[PDB]
């Protein structure tokens, strides 16, 4: 993608908001745990390449902005916290959305980028159809803030192992 | 390709089949359906919203048409078209209140070749922010300079965007600042720059006749360059007992005691990053310049014995790994 200015700093002050903004002990939280089906084989750089990475990375960072902008989400967490966390990741998915609008027509491997971004919004239905079973209780809120965190985390390394393999 | 793009359309069936019937009643069956969304909104400040599938990273390029119509009605009570509130294809509250948080909405999309596809839309009230404090430390792009984002708005359609600093205007004229959208950037940045930026979003609506004005803060922190270093202590080995469980810490030490400047997570054998899992899970705390990660072991089997779990810091500054095995006590 050709961006004016990449800002890598933003996603280690959204990831360490995001760690400081867990309210409970998820020892208290262990019957709540869930596995989500993290889609660990369809986001590894061991075959994918930018071109793929980054519209499913738009992908990933929008359903984490819709999670934590919502109705619920601000009578879950910390405001001052969470605001800025929203503010690091809007402005992330801004600069991904200007280089999946650069890569149009031009759309290569369109397969495994669309069986990806699937693969994607369904494991984020899954947390989300979680939640609301959950009742949005303070234990499926730290279930799913971890499990946020762990996205993120997979998708900044993988990013920082990209941009080695160069 | 097209086994793809059939789950796909599965994928949006079995999300309508999933609506409440106070949904899906609205819905027209010629049309597909296209998902929901439920908007951030702010009292007293306007509120625009796009139709989710144009907006849908997963049906974009099957609503990709110029020539393409929407239409909005607001739904739940009665059925009614939209006029007034309607600004380029989008959804417009020029002045959202309590009330409009208890209304949703349909919007339609009809393509030249006589498709549709519909998506309904709600939306929350949330509190927008004042100041958010953010921090630039000289050296990370200096030449690109410092690019401040005019916050999260809750509209589109704006027409200007003007930006102070310490309540004085700022005179934008490619020197010391420039803009872009919504973007402030701050060139030749210097410790001089830290302030108080407040940026003013002016829309126009015909049914009024002075401008709607949406404000946002930032508080800015320019810093001198940061030592960075960290180090990662974590004892080689955790001793385990087959039948019971068992926990070993890798802690990140900041060594100018930065907060929160080390990302860390533990990786298990085959690399991949250890979450709130069954059988083996992990929970992070940080204080001050500290930074720990625990790994927890449910119930050790004897699979485990041998297997070497990966703990990672890093920071874009630096990064290192230390390993631990796990070994029959
Ligand atoms: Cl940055
Ligand atoms: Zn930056």
């Amino acid at each position: 993608c050709d961006l004016p200015q990449t800002h890598n700093l933003r996603n280690k002050r959204a990831l360490t908001l995001l760690v400081k903004m867990r309210r409970l002990s998820p020892l208290s939280c262990l019957k709540d745990r869930k596995d989500f089906g993290f889609p660990q084989e369809k986001v590894g750089a061991q075959q994918i390449q930018e071109a793929q990475a980054i519209p499913v990375l738009s992908e990933l960072t929008q359903q984490v902005l819709n999670i934590f902008t919502s109705k619920d989400s601000s009578a879950a967490w910390n405001a001052t916290l969470l605001d800025s966390f929203c503010n690091e990741v809007h402005q992330q998915l801004n600069d991904l959305k200007a280089c999946v609008m650069q890569q149009v027509g031009v759309q290569e491997s369109p397969l495994t980028q669309e069986d990806s971004l699937l693969a994607v919004r369904k494991y984020f239905h899954r947390i989300t159809v979680y939640l609301r079973e959950k009742k949005h209780s303070p234990c499926a809120w730290e279930v799913v803030r971890a499990e946020v965190w762990r996205a993120l985390s997979s998708s900044v390394n993988l990013l920082a192992r990209l941009s080695k393999e160069e | 390709m097209i086994d793809i793009e059939n789950e796909i359309t599965e994928f949006f069936n079995k999300m309508r089949d999933t609506l409440p019937a106070k949904d899906s009643k609205w819905l027209n069956p010629s049309c597909m359906f296209g998902g929901t969304m439920n908007d951030m909104a702010a009292l007293g400040e306007p509120f625009s919203a796009k139709c989710p599938p144009i907006e849908d990273s997963l049906l974009s390029h099957r609503y990709n048409d110029k020539d393409n119509v929407v239409n909005w009605e607001k739904i739940g009570k009665t059925r009614r078209p939209l006029n007034r509130r309607v600004k380029n294809g989008d959804l417009w509250i020029a002045n959202y209140t309590s009330n409009d948080s208890h209304r949703r909405y349909l919007c339609t999309v009809t393509t030249k070749n006589g498709d549709c596809v519909q998506g309904i839309v709600r939306s929350h009230i949330r509190k927008p922010p004042s100041c958010i404090p953010e921090t630039y430390e000289l050296g990370t792009h200096d030449k690109y300079g410092i690019d401040l984002y005019c916050g999260i708005l809750y509209a589109k359609h704006y027409n200007n965007i003007t930006w102070y600093k310490n309540n004085q205007e700022l005179i934008i004229d490619g020197t010391k600042y420039s803009q872009s959208g919504q973007n402030l950037i701050i060139h030749n940045p210097e410790l001089e720059d830290s302030g108080r930026y407040d940026c003013y979003v002016h829309y126009d609506d015909v049914r009024i006749k002075n401008d709607i004005v949406v404000s946002r803060c930032k508080i800015l922190t320019v810093i001198p360059s940061q030592d960075h270093r960290f180090k990662l202590i974590l004892d080689p080995k955790i001793n385990v007992t087959i039948g019971e469980p068992a926990n070993i810490t890798c802690t990140a030490v900041s060594t100018s005691l930065l907060v929160d400047d080390v990302l860390i997570d533990w990786e298990n054998p085959s690399g991949w990053i250890i979450g709130l899992d069954f059988g083996v899970y992990s929970i992070l705390t940080s204080s001050g310049g500290i930074t720990e990660a625990t790994l927890y072991f449910e119930n050790v089997t004897e699979e485990y014995i041998g297997n070497t779990y990966t703990c990672r810091g890093h920071n874009y500054y630096f990064d290192k790994t230390l390993t631990t095995t796990v070994v029959l006590e």
